[PDB]
């Protein structure tokens, strides 16, 4: 993916850039798919931000996942709801199976330094769905 | 084309919700 | 508990009748139209007319009112749902609702009256289902009526496998003349032309504010939906279980889903007019149409009804964009746009000439209402998430939906 | 579009104009009317009603509506503000106790905002008396030069002689007409 690896950059710089603590409507590109991120396409995804890196080991912040999603869901026309990472307090998995991607703390849940750390056995493991099964439907 | 908004083909269910 | 459901004309004659009781005599139908017209010159007409113990209850048409006569306690509402389901299903089989076809299409509408209802109990309603049973150019009644799914018929094979979905949004607000917005309410509409080979059992899935709280999503842009009304193909179980929209989707184009939910935002489009009407010697129409709406987003055909004096005559319009012409039929001034994008400002100065005499009696002041129709815009947020499509014989489905944003009841209250 | 119609029509003359005649009952108004049409001094009874006449000179129809001083009258000039382009106030300088009441009219009549583009058009009439005052005397009294956004114009005409006439006539074409 040419625009995927072309944005990448520009998304990790302004994930970087914004801090780790004026338009309305909703416009819809005409003709471009919209669906939620599947478990194939979410571990691509985690593949790619992990050899790339950027990713991993950076300070979770709500302004920095809400800029990820945004470009994913802008580049790719994936619904950025798939980004979900279980309660705390402690690591947090993915909420939606396949994504290698995970919050762990770096030292109350919300104040408490979470870090985006790979893990390949998210994408095998259901340890969202398993630990919320409620959730998982 | 068509007026009103381009139709937009639709998913098949939630993928990231499994 | 209808006892003879008729059909009149603007003239009073009636252009068919169907018995259904038989406790009513047929003469009643003849002091209808007195009643009606000593109720209408009163202002105390009303759908559901009363002659002595039998009750006339009907709705009026295009160009006849269906004028069904009861007795008894029947059910109103009964009466009315049958009323609808008719004149769908008139609409369905002739393009014109009008005496050209009550007079022409005689031999298929009896057949029609007498296999709807029997002893005023409705028992098919369906135009699809029984356009297979009674044909105005006869085999066994389709199974389909006697099995549990009567809107799907089965054995329907096609081509391709297309669903084309139409998610249209009402735009209605209630501004009144100080400048406040009382009724801000929008109604959507998921209406999909399902076009598919077999009886595939359609599994719709949204963003909604509910599924998502419930599956622990309820932090993203969600659909908060206050009023959630299902087609009759949609199994109601399933929704109220966990929020599973599973139903079968018909053949053809048909309502499936109707979120209604307050809106909370500011208005699309703002318009500030003024009236600057000289006592018998002119008016000014100081009028100033401000979009609020995103500015990636065209309004298509935007046409804002500004009401302008009954008697004006010799009018004047200074506008900035788009055409304004006034039209004594309607006694208003048309701001016809074509296209206007998100964010314009349109200026328009109006001045038209009054007559020196006063008019006998007071016309009141009717609301300006606005036709913006911006298409592709969902105000709302809500996105369609998934479609399951899933056929006993295996297919692969291609749904299609589009987002089509208007103006409902979208008027302004006049100072 | 093409406008050589009007222009043919233009090299040989095209405007007509308009004019209007109100004030005081017998203040010479429907004599002045007779004069300016035919150019004899016609006596008539008062004007009950109004009186609507033409007169073409300078190649420009001056059509010349009449209207009475009566009192149920007097709330009627309304009527002939609605397509009225000009406007021709009589005041009657031999009644020194109907100057105010005429005073008064013209002044609610000049305070009408439907009526702004209709110059004023002042107009000395019964000037055959030693009473009668001068052509400043009659304006100082009614303020003519306090009308602000207004174009007034005094003039003396004799009804019995019908001196000034033409004068009054050609400030009206004047004041109406601005080319050469
Ligand atoms: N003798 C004489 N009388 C004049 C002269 N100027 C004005 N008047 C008087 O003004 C009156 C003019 O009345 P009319 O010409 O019929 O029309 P008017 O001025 O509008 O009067 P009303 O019809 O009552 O409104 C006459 O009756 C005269 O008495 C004048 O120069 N000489
Ligand atoms: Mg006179």
């Amino acid at each position: 993916s040419k625009s995927s690896v072309i944005g990448w950059p520009a998304v990790r710089e302004r994930m970087r850039r914004a801090e780790p603590a004026e338009e309305v409507g909703f416009p819809v590109t005409p003709q471009v798919p919209l669906r939620p991120m599947t478990y194939k396409a979410a571990v691509d995804l985690s593949h790619f931000l992990k050899e790339k890196g950027g990713l991993e080991g950076l300070i979770h912040s709500q302004r920095r996942q809400d800029i990820l999603d945004l470009w994913i869901y802008h580049t790719q026309g994936y619904f950025p709801d798939w980004q979900n990472y279980t309660p705390g307090p402690g690591v947090r998995y993915p909420l939606t199976f396949g994504w290698c991607y995970k919050l762990v703390p770096v030292e109350d849940p919300e104040r408490e330094v979470l870090e985006w750390r790979f893990d390949s056995r998210l994408a095998f493991h259901h340890v969202a769905r398993e630990l919320h099964p409620e959730y998982f439907k | 084309d068509r007026k009103g908004g381009s139709y937009s083909q639709a998913a098949g269910s939630d993928s990231a919700q499994s | 508990s209808a006892s003879a459901v008729y059909v009149l004309d603007l003239k009073g004659k009636v252009l068919i009748c169907r018995n259904y009781r038989g406790d009513v005599d047929m003469s009643e139908v003849e002091h209808f139209m007195p009643i009606l017209m000593e109720k209408e010159e009163e202002g105390m007409l009303s759908p559901i007319l009363a002659h002595g113990g039998v009750r006339f209850m009907w709705i009026k048409h295009n160009n006849l009112y269906l004028v069904a006569t009861s007795k008894k306690n029947a059910c109103v509402s009964l009466v009315f749902s049958f009323l609808y389901k008719v004149v769908q299903v008139f609409s369905e089989y002739f393009k014109e609702l009008e005496e050209e076809s009550i007079r022409d299409n005689f031999v298929i509408i009896y057949e029609l009256l007498d296999e709807l209802m029997d002893f005023g109990y409705p028992q098919t309603t369906d135009s699809k289902i029984l356009q297979e049973y009674i044909t105005q150019e006869a085999p066994r009644p389709p199974a389909t009526v006697t099995n549990a799914v009567s809107w799907r018929s089965e054995g329907i094979k096609y081509r391709k496998n297309e669903v084309f979905l139409d998610v249209i949004e009402a735009v209605n607000l209630l501004v009144s003349a100080n400048g406040n917005v009382l009724r801000s309410e929008i109604v959507g509409s998921i209406k999909m032309r399902v076009f598919l080979s077999g009886m595939p059992e359609l599994r719709l899935g949204l963003n909604d504010k509910v599924l998502f709280d419930n599956t622990g999503r309820g932090k993203s842009k969600s659909v908060e939906l206050e009023d959630v009304k299902f087609h009759q193909c949609v199994r109601l179980s399933r929704f109220e279980n966990d929020r599973t929209i599973s139903f079968i989707p018909p053949d053809g184009e048909f309502e499936l889903m109707s979120y209604r939910l307050n809106t909370h935002v500011k208005p699309l489009i703002w318009i500030e007019s003024v009236i600057e009407k000289h006592s018998h010697s002119r008016i000014e129409y100081m009028v100033k149409a401000k979009s609020q709406f995103k500015r990636r987003s065209t309004a298509n055909n935007v046409e804002i009804h500004i009401p302008v004096p009954n008697d004006a005559d010799s009018p004047k319009f200074k506008t900035t964009v788009g055409s304004v012409k006034w039209v004594p039929e309607n006694s208003e001034i048309v701001w016809s746009v074509k296209s206007f994008p998100g964010g314009k400002e349109y200026l328009m100065r109006a001045h038209f000439g009054l007559p020196s005499v006063e008019a006998e009696d007071k016309e009141g002041k009717p609301p300006i209402s606005v036709k913006f129709e911006i298409p592709y815009f969902t105000t709302s947020g809500i996105q369609v998430r998934y479609l399951k499509i899933i056929e006993k014989s295996g297919y692969q489905a291609l749904p299609w939906v589009r987002y089509i944003t208007q103006n409902g009841d979208y008027q302004l209250r006049t100072q | 579009g093409n406008i050589f119609a009007n222009l043919f029509k233009g090299l040989f003359g095209k405007k007509e104009m308009r004019i209007l005649m109100v004030g005081l009952d017998a203040a010479g108004k429907t004599t002045i009317l007779y004069k300016l049409k035919l150019g004899e001094i016609v006596t008539t009874i008062p004007t009950i009603g109004f009186n609507v006449e033409t007169v073409e000179y300078k190649n420009i129809s001056f059509t010349v509506w009449d209207v009475g001083g009566q009192d149920k009258i007097r709330p009627l000039w309304r009527h002939y503000f609605q397509n009225t382009q000009g406007l021709i106030f009589v005041v009657d300088s031999n009644d020194r106790e109907r100057v105010n009441e005429a005073r008064e009219e013209l002044m609610r009549m000049l305070a009408e905002d439907e009526l702004r583009d209709a110059v004023l058009l002042v107009f000395a009439n019964k000037q055959d008396l030693p009473n009668a005052m001068n052509a400043a005397e009659i304006t100082d009294k009614l303020g003519l030069h306090s009308l602000r956004h207004r174009n007034w114009y005094i003039q003396a005409t004799c009804a019995t002689s019908g001196d000034g006439l033409y004068e009054g006539l050609d400030w009206l074409s004047n004041q109406l007409r601005n080319q050469k």
